[PDB]
């Protein structure tokens, strides 16, 4: 049919995870720096 | 079934073997997890395992057996079988048997001194731990079973290369193929250390063995290793999955390049396992970095893929919106199920990873609780429960054994409980890793260490009681499977349940190229040389063995 | 239809591919950018500097406890650390903060961590090899060294300190 919404949807969730994740111990790092 | 199908038996001979360990390693988990909930249960399971000296012997048979001893013996099944199937050849079987024998005298010969406390040196085995010989003869002649793996599937590709000239390798071959090819190269890491250190240092030939050549020799084949236990569990989702789930796989080029992609990344990548190494350079480090990065690549990849497939599965079983394609899946069959709850979990694993890819971020959870959250989400959460459901489809079809209505809910309680116990544990083991916690740690044996964790130390203990319960049940339902002498010889000779691939016109030119796999593996050969080499050269130069210690 | 989300699937999937690839280049800038830091001192030295660990605490800068710091810069001290089975000379560690330490550490028998609690000194030590790092303390106070790579029965309980004085 078309765009697939679903996909796009769960590659979204697991990219946003990625940069909690990245970001978040990216953090901690200079923190402990 | 098993005289024109004689591979159906040696298939399964493995996939015995490979359950048999994974119930005997994961007998520990529940302990290791209450362990890291501060909760001490050792005298408990002493008591019924009188053999069991220490938490850390423990823990070398958690690792040895599920990582090592279950992974291999699963892909040696799928990454043969799959192939075989697909193909309908027959594997050469006076090698196929010779495989299953070397891995059975292997497992047992390890088996004996492990099960002795004559080798408590956890499944990385790091020199200058010095372990009974008979452990590393062991395990030599348990990864050597995989040599013959390689061949046996080469042959069968050959031979239909010459049945069809000029013809695409198919499918699920062609994944075996770069599979075990890409195995080969990465396991040259590890026979080296064999060859040249841990066998005659164990038996006596020499006195001293370097533990940073040793180590780094070991993560060429490590890192690989992992991908090596994580592919067969993708052919599976690539080939079958999308079949169960009532659709098509939406791209045959893509299940191939991602394939590829592993074929000439995953090896030259290992100093990510040694960011806190000393003697290795640090620009060799942000190297080795970044080609891990790009070895994301390929998974990210497969998680489009893979997501698209179940979303257009999910459409024509009469899908609705963003999200209706998601309720609209057969989550009433656990073969469907367990493998996509697997890759649920795997989104947090993957960000784990990349995060441990780092360089320099890796210093903030190197060998802490976090590493152990990390790859429960990955082996023991996709590849297991890919695994624990594809005996659904794939116990049948090579016993002729059917399955009942209450097995089918008895796996999905298996399945929803072992899903939900590693996501707990998850959030309970990475906590305690930016926690510093480390791991590798008897910590309930020092209650009073680490008080900073209370809250993350409830969830381990939850997951350990959570996931102690599916287990007992999973072995129930596997053995209520395999003790029932319920026989259907026509569901034994159905065929495998491999998906429609879904081909356009561009697939031609891309497949083509891809096709190209001597012109790949030799690319794939210089770029371990390339990024080893250089290294390997500076320590072989500067040689300085230690002797041997046993601290247990 | 099956055609036709065919292709949008496959262009679909060459974006996610390029904005895959723009996010890992985002985060090989950041990392480089901590490399030309202060804060990559914690990447042990590159260059191998082989010793003896069966004569390492009988001669030599490990032998010695009470010669284990040594004042080497104007704000420099390099500290000769040993991990052992199953604790750390010296114990505890004394350092001033706002000084510039430079571990060496080494281990006479298996392979040790050296992990301080709320840094980023996280290194492997190896029997025969010396793990050379950088780090600045900046707040004072106890901290705590961990044992975290497996060294034998004993190792849920090495523990060590560092002591750096305001
Ligand atoms: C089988 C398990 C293995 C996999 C797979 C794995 C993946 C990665 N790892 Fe790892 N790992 C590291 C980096 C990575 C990276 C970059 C990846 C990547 O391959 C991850 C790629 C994954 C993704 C990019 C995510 C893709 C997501 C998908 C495909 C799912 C989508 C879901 C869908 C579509 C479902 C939706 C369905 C619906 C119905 C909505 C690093 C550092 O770079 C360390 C060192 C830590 C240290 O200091 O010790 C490390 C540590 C380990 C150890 C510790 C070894 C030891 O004992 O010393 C093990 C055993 C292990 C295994 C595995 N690891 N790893
Ligand atoms: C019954 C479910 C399981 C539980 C509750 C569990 C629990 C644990 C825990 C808490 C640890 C950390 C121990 C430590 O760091 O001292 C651990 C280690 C480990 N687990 Fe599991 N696990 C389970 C299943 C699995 C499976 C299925 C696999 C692989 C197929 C696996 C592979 C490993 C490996 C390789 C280690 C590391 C041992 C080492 O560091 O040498 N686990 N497990
Ligand atoms: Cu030293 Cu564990
Ligand atoms: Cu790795």
């Amino acid at each position: 049919e078309e765009k697939p919404k679903g996909a796009l949807a769960v590659i979204l969730v697991l990219t946003l995870t990625i940069l909690v994740f990245w970001l978040g111990v990216y953090a901690v790092f200079f923190a402990r720096g | 079934v098993y005289e024109a199908y004689p591979e159906k038996k040696a298939t399964l001979y493995f996939l015995v073997l490979g359950f048999l360990a994974l119930i005997v390693g994961s007998l520990f988990g529940p302990f290791q997890a209450l362990n890291y909930g501060n909760v001490d249960a050792y005298p408990l399971l002493k008591r019924l395992l009188p053999f069991v000296q220490s938490y850390y012997q423990g823990l070398t048979l958690h690792g040895v057996l599920n990582a090592i001893v279950f992974t291999q013996l699963f892909a040696q099944a799928i990454m043969v079988y799959l192939p075989a199937r697909e193909l309908n050849m027959r594997p050469n079987m006076g090698l196929m048997w010779l495989s299953w024998w070397m891995a059975f005298i292997g497992l047992v010969v390890a088996a004996l001194p492990l099960l002795a406390n004559e080798a408590t040196v956890l499944y990385t085995f790091y020199p200058p731990l010095k372990g009974h010989w008979a452990f590393y003869l062991g395990a030599s002649v348990f990864v050597l079973s995989t040599w013959v793996s390689i061949y046996i599937v080469l042959d069968l590709w050959r031979r239909w290369k010459a049945a069809n000239p000029g013809k695409v390798t198919p499918l699920v071959t062609y994944m075996a193929v770069v599979f075990w090819l890409m195995w080969f190269l990465a396991s040259l890491g590890l026979v080296l250390e064999a060859v040249l250190f841990l066998l005659p240092w164990s038996f006596g030939l020499v006195e001293g063995v370097d533990p940073l050549v040793a180590r780094t020799l070991f993560w060429w084949t490590g890192h690989p290793i992992v991908y090596f236990w994580l592919l067969p569990a993708y052919a599976i989702i690539y080939t079958i999955l999308p079949k169960q789930a009532g659709g098509k796989l939406v791209s045959d080029p893509m299940a191939r390049l991602a394939f590829l992609l592993f074929l000439l990344l995953s090896t030259p990548v290992g100093f990510h396992h040694q960011f806190a190494d000393p003697g290795i350079d640090p620009t060799w480090k942000m190297i080795h970095s970044v080609l891990t990065l790009f070895v994301a690549v390929p998974s990210l990849m497969t998680a489009f893929t893979v997501a698209a497939s179940l979303e257009f599965a999910g459409r024509l079983r009469g899908g609705r919106g963003l999200f209706g394609w998601i309720r609209a899946l057969p989550w009433d069959n656990p073969a469907f199920v367990a493998p996509v709850l697997g890759l649920l979990g795997f989104i947090p694993g993957g960000a784990g990873g990349i995060v441990n890819a780092s360089f320099t971020l890796d210093y903030v959870v190197h060998n802490t609780a976090w590493v152990p959250g990390h790859f429960h989400l990955q082996v023991a959460s996709l590849v297991t429960l890919t695994a624990m459901g594809s005996l659904y489809w794939l116990l049948p079809n090579l016993t002729g054994k059917p399955i009942s209505d209450a097995q089918r809910r008895l796996g999905l309680a298996v399945v929803w409980l072992w899903f939900l116990g590693m996501m707990i544990m998850a959030v309970g083991l990475h906590w305690a890793g930016l926690l510093n916690v480390p791991r590798r740690a008897y910590i309930a044996q020092v209650p009073d260490a680490y008080p900073h964790a209370a809250v993350p130390m409830v969830f381990n203990v939850l997951a350990g009681i959570v996931l102690l319960v599916a287990l007992l049940l999973f072995i129930y339902g596997l053995f209520s499977v395999l003790l029932s002498r319920e026989r259907k010889p026509e569901l034994a000779e159905a065929p495998l349940p491999f998906a429609e691939v879904i081909s356009g016109p561009e697939d031609r030119r891309l497949v083509l190229a891809m096709d190209r796999i001597g012109f790949w593996f030799a690319v794939a050969a210089i770029l371990v040389v390339l990024a080893y080499g250089p290294t390997l050269v500076q320590l072989f130069g500067h040689l300085n063995p230690v002797p041997g210690w046993r601290l247990w | 239809d099956e055609h036709k989300a065919h292709k949008a699937i496959l262009a679909y999937e060459k974006g996610w591919l390029a904005f895959s690839l723009a996010m890992l280049f985002v985060f090989i800038a950041l990392i480089a950018y901590t490399l030309a830091t202060h804060t990559a001192g914690v990447i042990p030295a590159g260059k191998l500097e082989r010793v003896d660990p069966t004569t390492v605490r009988q001669e030599g800068p490990w032998a010695d406890p009470a010669q284990a710091v040594v004042q080497t810069g104007p704000n420099q001290y390099t500290v000769y650390v040993l991990a052992f089975a199953f604790g750390y000379q010296p114990n505890p560690i004394e350092v001033p903060q706002g000084a510039e330490i430079v571990f060496k550490i080494t281990s006479p028998d298996v392979i040790h961590g050296f992990h301080v609690e709320g840094t980023n000194i996280n290194v492997e030590v190896l029997p025969g090899e010396v793990s050379t790092v950088r780090y600045t303390f900046k707040r004072p106070g106890e901290y705590r060294i961990i044992c975290n790579q497996y060294c034998g029965l004993g190792h849920q309980n090495m523990f060590g300190t560092i002591v750096v004085k305001e």
